[PDB]
């Protein structure tokens, strides 16, 4: 199944790649104000413990901390298209942690 | 709570983790990600890298595949689980497929 | 009136000429369609080589990237726009900081933030919006202290002024950032408005209907965004210019509105706005609010080269040729992305 996701990756990462293009076309530079002003994360990942067998594997399971996103109208007040890119790439996120499991 | 997501990656990509919501400082006010630009060198990547790998707060850990390249040897010297890495597609370098850690631990899969 | 069309060419003469001889050379739509028939990057070099763009690329990396491309498109224009700053009179000085005033504005948001979460002044510059430049020092080597930032802006940065709405400091720790620089800005369209006012001839009425635009449109978005988020409504009302077409009454409206079908009646009071609701079909798969508001936007920039004797030909350059290059990148990320159906989404400039 490892296979097929990392195909998967392939195609969903794509289209958060393009979704980004869409809210620098509207807002213009938003990338340096995203990664100067970091503070805390609204996600965070939990170790499970999955019996698979005799074997015991490390499983990681996505938690939704709750933590608020910063909420940028600063440029151009592209706010649409970045909040559609907080969703495609908050996907994306879910995706990868699944894909970190199936690595174990 | 448990553990965090590190990222080191190229501009675009670290923007739109970050906007993920994922990704935060440590208590030392260290940041979990590196941004990796035309003119930063492979030591800055590689301490980076480790530094993440003997971290406990990190775990996952999100690369460019092209980063994987860079300093690929720091990718197979390390086999264990905490620091499971996932080597993703650049916004123009072309979907991943070879010379994949995983997909070379097993020589069993197409 | 009599005003302009007299003293006006004494000084002014010259840069008009030069700017429209600029404007010139903005990609027609017929120049647009050669450059998405290319699908390869270096094919999109090739074909701006045949106009005003072009030989800039030249003796950078062999592979061209889209990073590449966007930075010296900036390049250009900032370099054009430079050029006819400095060969400019007070009369027309004064009109053209106004423009570098809004990247000013951008920019020490960049200072602070940074200064608040220590980062030295010399790494943040370098990523800083051409324009802004900050040829002053005093904002530079403030030892990551804020106070030393918020006094050498208060004293050497022109945007000193603006900063009385946001003042002693607290605003700068307990605001957050995004409410500063929301503040900060719209004090600096209520100036920037006066003062084209002040210049009370044609400028005043081929420019200001384009301020007048940006305040209202910018009330319609805020308004929008905020739903999701938490803010006062009061507070929200604060950001919203007073200068535009809402502020008699209107802006009332949507510091209530608590949906987006409530900020639509608010724009069923305005012929001119209802059309661009109406044509933001808001479906997945079409164009959006924003995108019609940039449509619009251009529309007003380019009526503002109708008129040969204003300062507002200025303005308009720099926001079409802004524009443009929004537009060129576009087709280049298109390219890299292989996304050919999405191209038909840059925004004409005739």
């Amino acid at each position: 199944k490892i296979i097929e996701t990392k195909m998967l990756m392939g195609e969903v990462m794509r289209e958060a790649a393009f979704s980004l293009a869409e809210a620098k076309f509207t807002a213009g530079d938003f990338s340096t104000t995203v990664i100067q002003n970091v503070n805390k994360a609204q996600v965070k990942i939990r170790a499970k413990k999955d019996n698979v067998a005799g074997v015991t594997l490390p499983v990681f399971e996505h938690y939704h901390e709750g933590t608020d996103s910063y909420e940028l109208t600063g440029l151009a007040r592209g706010g649409e298209q970045l909040a559609k890119l907080k969703r495609n790439y908050a996907k994306a996120v879910e995706l990868l942690v699944e894909l970190a499991s199936l690595q174990t | 709570r448990g553990k965090l997501i590190a990222v080191i990656g190229d501009e675009d990509t670290v923007t739109g983790f970050l906007l993920g919501g994922i990704g935060e400082l440590n208590k030392n006010r260290h940041p979990n990600f590196l941004v990796v630009e035309k003119d930063t060198t492979i030591n800055e990547i590689e301490d980076t890298f480790r530094q993440f790998l003997n971290r406990d707060d990190i775990g996952i850990i999100l690369i460019n595949q092209y980063i994987a390249e860079m300093v690929r040897h720091a990718l197979d010297a390390h086999q264990r689980s905490i620091p499971a890495v996932l080597e993703i597609p650049s916004k123009e370098h072309p979907y991943d497929a070879a010379k994949d850690s995983i997909l070379r631990r097993a020589k069993g899969m197409f | 009136s009599f005003f302009p069309e007299l003293y006006f060419n004494v000084d002014n003469g010259y840069l008009e000429g030069l700017v429209r001889g600029l404007k010139a050379g903005v990609l027609s739509q017929a120049d647009y369609l050669n450059l998405v028939q290319c699908e390869t990057l270096e094919d999109l070099k090739l074909h701006l080589q045949s106009t005003d763009y072009g030989n800039f690329l030249a003796n950078e990396a062999s592979p061209l990237t889209v990073s590449v491309i966007d930075d010296k498109l900036k390049e250009k224009m900032v370099v054009e726009f430079r050029h006819m700053r400095n060969h400019a009179y007070e009369p027309l000085a004064s009109f053209l900081d106004f423009i570098t005033y809004s990247y000013m504005i951008d920019n020490v948001i960049l200072l602070i933030t940074g200064t608040l979460h220590q980062r030295s002044i010399a790494e943040l510059v370098p990523k800083c919006h051409p324009l802004g430049s900050f040829e002053q020092m005093e904002a530079v080597n403030i030892a990551q202290t804020p106070a030393e930032l918020y006094n050498a802006i208060l004293v050497d940065t022109p945007l000193a002024a603006f900063f009385q709405d946001c003042i002693s400091e607290q605003d700068l720790d307990e605001m957050n950032i995004e409410i500063i620089r929301n503040t900060l800005y719209k004090a600096y369209l209520e100036s920037f408005y006066k003062f084209c006012t002040l210049l009370g001839g044609t400028t005043a009425d081929a420019m200001c209907p384009i301020l007048e635009f940006e305040a209202d449109r910018r009330a319609f978005i805020i308004t929008i965004n905020s739903f999701g988020t938490e803010l006062s409504k009061e507070d929200r009302a604060k950001l919203f210019p007073h200068c535009g077409r809402l502020y008699p009454e209107g802006l009332a409206q949507l510091a209530r509105a608590d949906d987006y079908e409530q900020v639509k009646n608010v724009a069923d009071y305005y012929p001119e706005y209802k059309l661009l609701f109406e044509g933001a079909g808001s479906n997945p798969g079409d164009k959006t609010l924003e995108d019609r508001f940039f449509e619009h936007e251009v529309k007003l920039n380019k009526l503002a080269f109708l008129n040969q004797f204003h300062f507002g030909v200025f303005y308009a350059f720099v926001k079409l040729k802004e524009q443009e290059c929004r537009n060129i990148v576009w087709i280049a990320e298109c390219i890299a992305q292989r996304h050919r159906a999405k191209i038909d989404n840059y925004i004409p400039i005739f």
